[PDB]
RNA sequence: AGAAGGGGGACCGGAAUAUCGUGAACACCCUUGCGGUGGGAGCGGGAUCCGGUCGCAGAAACCAGUGAGGAGCGACUGUU
RNA sequence: GUCUAAUACCGGAUAGGACCACGGGAUGCAUGUCUUGUGGUGGAAAGCGCUUUAGCGGUGUGGGAUGAGCCCGCGGCCUAUCAGCUUGUUGGUGGGGUGACGGCCUACCAAGGCGACGACGGGUAGCCGGCCUGAGAGGGUGUCCGGCCACACUGGGACUGAGAUACGGCCCAGACUCCUACGGGAGGCAGCAGUGGGGAAUAUUGCACAAUGGGCGCAAGCCUGAUGCAGCGACGCCGCGUGGGGGAUGACGGCCUUCGGGUUGUAAACCUCUUUCACCAUCGACGAAGGUCCGGGUUCUCUCGGAUUGACGGUAGGUGGAGAAGAAGCACCGGCCAACUACGUGCCAGCAGCCGCGGUAAUACGUAGGGUGCGAGCGUUGUCCGGAAUUACUGGGCGUAAAGAGCUCGUAGGUGGUUUGUCGCGUUGUUCGUGAAAUCUCACGGCUUAACUGUGAGCGUGCGGGCGAUACGGGCAGACUAGAGUACUGCAGGGGAGACUGGAAUUCCUGGUGUAGCGGUGGAAUGCGCAGAUAUCAGGAGGAACACCGGUGGCGAAGGCGGGUCUCUGGGCAGUAACUGACGCUGAGGAGCGAAAGCGUGGGGAGCGAACAGGAUUAGAUACCCUGGUAGUCCACGCCGUAAACGGUGGGUACUAGGUGUGGGUUUCCUUCCUUGGGAUCCGUGCCGUAGCUAACGCAUUAAGUACCCCGCCUGGGGAGUACGGCC
RNA sequence: CGGGCCUUGUACACACCGCCCGUCACGUCAUGAAAGUCGGUAACACCCGAAGCCAGUGGCCUAACCCUCGGGAGGGAGCUGUCGAAGGUGGGAUCGGCGAUUGGGACGAAGUCGUAACAAGGUAGCCGUACCGGAAGGUGCGGCUGGAUC
């Protein structure tokens, strides 16, 4: 059945965004309206909002291009899986692509990247590296 | 494969099977070298090859070559075998090291003189 | 298959007044009977445990399976 | 048999850290802990010397320090071809016993404890900081050092003492060697050596207690095979030499040669210079603000300052003398791999790791020359890691290369939609403690540098306590309908089972006709018929399969499923949103279903048809072809449990161009222009194709794409899906 | 009969005078089975049981105290039972060795009999199963295309 859907949205937008779609659409939860927040700040898509589906709430985000048809994704994955969580301290986060790409970490100030993370002092789960 | 599946059954590595029998953890081992002949290669490679049937202390029986040209050896030598085997035999994975107890080193052998056993000059 | 192979076995005492299990009387209670509830006397039975005692020997005499393994033939009980 | 003591032994008096009972006062974590009081009981000892302030003792106890005992969480081999292990076992009570809790032991009572997270069993093994390898994770290993454990000829047991595997203690049994006067006794090198024996293989029956640690004595002092050393083994690591600067007519010799020369080659001869190491001679240690004696010290202490004491050892080290003088070998040269020509040999000798070389011209065998790599080392073996991403956590795969279980259900387990609040177990932050020393890394310091050492800083990844957090995971208390299931209305279907039943056709029988062939083949023959066959007509018996529908289709989990009717019955799809509210997914084991063949029993048996037989073909023909033809094929009920059981593609879920068929629903527009056209949507089922993937073939919304969850399976080919064991 | 062009199938590439299967015969090696036989290991049941601890008995010995001076008190020697290693008996379990005889496997050589597969491999081939055959194989039933035909 439907496990991790986390790892169903960051599929959503590898499969959307090789298919060069505008805009995606799912089911919100409130890990993936922080998800795409981090995304959004991090610079990696444009605008997310949210319907009024027909039940639960659902979050629409657009995916941004740049001025020809590049994408503004190399990739992304899944990290942390339901079937192996994986965690990391603050000391001995994950490098993504050495740095120019960025790993969303779960810690308990919330979801906030690597270089928040470092900066901050805690590390915790991490869920994916999109660069 | 599903990360579960190894918790319940690790990878196990393939069983490396022993390269070398009959000597048991020992570089060199000494037998009493009965039955020394001649045998012939496969079916590439004809000549004739000079192995012993040794008597190894680990009380077994194996075949060994004897390096170089000509050898003393007949019946009840006390030899010393080591290790290699030759390409055009089957059974032969074993070697009498020539310069030994009743191995004495090949004659007239000025090159490279270490293997099959030889002083330098007098 | 009672496979094989082992162990215990006598007597006395104690446990033992209801030890236990069998059979169920005097005198008390209730639909009036070859009736019922309890009650436990004496009378027998069996088993165990502990202690002691005796002999060469406790199944005591009489009585009362030898067992195991491999073949052939016939399946078998039977019949001649 | 006499005789004699003691800090040996015994008897006493007093003494609280014994006890009991009753109580206080503090604290908890329950049995409980400490400080006390009252009362009644109790238990200890010792002396030894003196230059006349030489000194050694002892006993009762409170608290430290140290060592130890025990218990527990976590971690650390193979194996299910080990699934049932446990009776003092699990617990309790009263006891005993112990230093101490404790089935540690015992009487009684109950019948519990462990285990698929691997009990019990089998095999292997001392464990560790570490060491080897590797980029790491890992893999191998546990040798020096250090820590822990176990053992001491084999096996069993107690004693003293604080403290016992009591290696050089005791008791017994057993095995082995020795003495005996045969009654009896002694011994335990896995301590330091050393011997014999096994092996390929690892050493002196040395010195000192100089230092330190330890034992004892007020002390000097004695003991210490611990320890310091020393000898031997290139056994390993590091360091240093065996000359240097010039030196062409580029010398002789060697090798090759295209016969002009090249090469060894500044390498040599020669000149010139300096002696690291070895030689002789000599002085000569630090390790000892040390260990004792004698001057002075206010006594404890301290030196003015004098004697004497080092196994190493006349060793390390400094200086003088002499002259290149005493000092290089090993391996390899086809590719990996750095390094080539000649001669001798001619599938022979032989080489080799691999693939290969050598059969008359060998860069690959032997020798020579040259060269390369090293160098007191160089090679061979063996072992391990690496390369090997060839057990893949990092870091692999399963359509055809090895790999999807035949299919499904389901147990344990794994995993799990959206949302609210809480706990804070995981997770995460910080601190404290621990993570010994040594090892590894960084920085200095010294042994002449180095190896080696020391110091300071990291490492010690982990664990325990406290104080934070709740984003994610997890527990709890809830909520929602989106997943899942139910209800209702419809829908399609060879889904299944049972009973009855229909017609064609084949075969056989009865009769009618009718005569000489029929049958069969590539061609024949066997065979059938002339006793009336084949053919044809009518009737009848029986069995099996169900033409046309029929398809590329439908249904079923798969295997599979169609003549018709009736009876019973399963699933699926659509729509409403009525209901439940995550109840889901998968699924080790397990269970069920499972083509055909086959097996058992009982029926049935038309046709077909393994076997069989004949004929033919053929060299043969145990075949293909023909003629017959048994089992079987069919039925009922069991068993079997396998197939190219295939899509050679496990299940679930989400997403990612389309184009075109076909099957089952629903729904909107010309709606009565009927057209049963066009569009949307759900579920199938095919074809073609984009992105993507693929070794390619190809797959491609029904994925072999992009991802997640769970399971099954693979680790070169054979041996072999075999043997052995076990289950059926 | 030979040759050319296109397509198809191929396990051939020395290229069909290709490749290749299986018995049988010869040689070597590893290995299975086997009447039996030789060992090892760990238990278990019972018997006998040392020392030794523990639990009982104790006339013989007796220095520590009392005393009525007779003795007594306290202890010792000696004797029995429980447990107990070894040993003995027994039946099993389990791990090995050998074994007449026998079975397959692998590798070898220029052997013998065929030609089963690869082309439509001359009867398409394979899968399961059954039966048969010197041997590859053949045949039946069902299945697959990893074959064909319209
Ligand atoms: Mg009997
Ligand atoms: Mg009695
Ligand atoms: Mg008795
Ligand atoms: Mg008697
Ligand atoms: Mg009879
Ligand atoms: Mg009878
Ligand atoms: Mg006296
Ligand atoms: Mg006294
Ligand atoms: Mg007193
Ligand atoms: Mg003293
Ligand atoms: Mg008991
Ligand atoms: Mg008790
Ligand atoms: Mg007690
Ligand atoms: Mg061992
Ligand atoms: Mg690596
Ligand atoms: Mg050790
Ligand atoms: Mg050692
Ligand atoms: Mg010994
Ligand atoms: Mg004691
Ligand atoms: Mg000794
Ligand atoms: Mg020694
Ligand atoms: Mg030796
Ligand atoms: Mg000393
Ligand atoms: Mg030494
Ligand atoms: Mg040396
Ligand atoms: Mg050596
Ligand atoms: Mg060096
Ligand atoms: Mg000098
Ligand atoms: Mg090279
Ligand atoms: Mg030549
Ligand atoms: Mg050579
Ligand atoms: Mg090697
Ligand atoms: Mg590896
Ligand atoms: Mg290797
Ligand atoms: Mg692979
Ligand atoms: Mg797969
Ligand atoms: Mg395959
Ligand atoms: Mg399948
Ligand atoms: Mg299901
Ligand atoms: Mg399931
Ligand atoms: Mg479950
Ligand atoms: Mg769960
Ligand atoms: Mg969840
Ligand atoms: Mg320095
Ligand atoms: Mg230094
Ligand atoms: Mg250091
Ligand atoms: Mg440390
Ligand atoms: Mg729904
Ligand atoms: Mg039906
Ligand atoms: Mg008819
Ligand atoms: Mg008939
Ligand atoms: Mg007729
Ligand atoms: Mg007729
Ligand atoms: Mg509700
Ligand atoms: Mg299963
Ligand atoms: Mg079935
Ligand atoms: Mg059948
Ligand atoms: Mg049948
Ligand atoms: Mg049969
Ligand atoms: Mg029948
Ligand atoms: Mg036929
Ligand atoms: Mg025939
Ligand atoms: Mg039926
Ligand atoms: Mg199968
Ligand atoms: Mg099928
Ligand atoms: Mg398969
Ligand atoms: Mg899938
Ligand atoms: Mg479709
Ligand atoms: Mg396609
Ligand atoms: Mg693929
Ligand atoms: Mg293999
Ligand atoms: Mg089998
Ligand atoms: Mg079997
Ligand atoms: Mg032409
Ligand atoms: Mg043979
Ligand atoms: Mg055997
Ligand atoms: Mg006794
Ligand atoms: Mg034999
Ligand atoms: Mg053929
Ligand atoms: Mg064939
Ligand atoms: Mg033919
Ligand atoms: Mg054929
Ligand atoms: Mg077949
Ligand atoms: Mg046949
Ligand atoms: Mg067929």
């Amino acid at each position: 059945t439907m496990t991790d859907p986390i790892a169903d949205f960051l599929t959503r937008l590898r499969n959307a965004n090789s298919a060069y779609h505008d805009e995606v659409s799912l089911p919100h939860s409130k890990l993936k309206a922080n998800i795409a927040q981090i995304l959004k700040n991090e610079g990696y898509i444009s605008d997310f909002r949210t319907e009024d589906a027909r039940v639960g709430k659902s979050l629409v985000i657009q995916l941004k291009y740049g001025p020809s048809r590049e994408r503004s994704i190399a990739g992304l994955r899944r990290v942390s899986k339901p079937g192996l969580r994986v965690y990391a301290k603050s000391t001995n986060l994950p490098r993504v692509l050495g740095g120019l790409g960025v790993a969303i970490i779960s810690t308990s100030s919330g979801l906030l990247t690597d270089r928040q993370a470092a900066r901050q002092g805690v590390g915790g789960e991490v869920l994916a590296y999109v660069w | 494969p599903t990360i579960q599946q190894l918790v319940r059954k690790g990878r196990r590595d393939k069983i490396s099977k022993v390269k070398t029998a009959a000597l048991k953890g020992s570089p060199q081992r000494r037998g009493v070298c009965t039955r020394v002949y001649t045998t012939t290669p496969k079916k590439p490679n004809s000549a004739l090859r000079k192995v012993a049937r040794v008597k190894l202390t680990s009380q077994v029986e194996v075949t060994a070559y004897i390096p170089g040209e000509g050898h003393n050896l007949q019946e009840h030598s006390m030899v010393l075998v080591r290790g290699g085997r030759v390409k055009d035999l089957p059974g032969v994975r074993y070697k009498i090291i020539r310069g030994s107890l009743d191995t004495q080193g090949v004659k007239n052998r000025k090159q490279a003189r270490s293997r099959y056993g030889a002083k330098k000059e007098k």
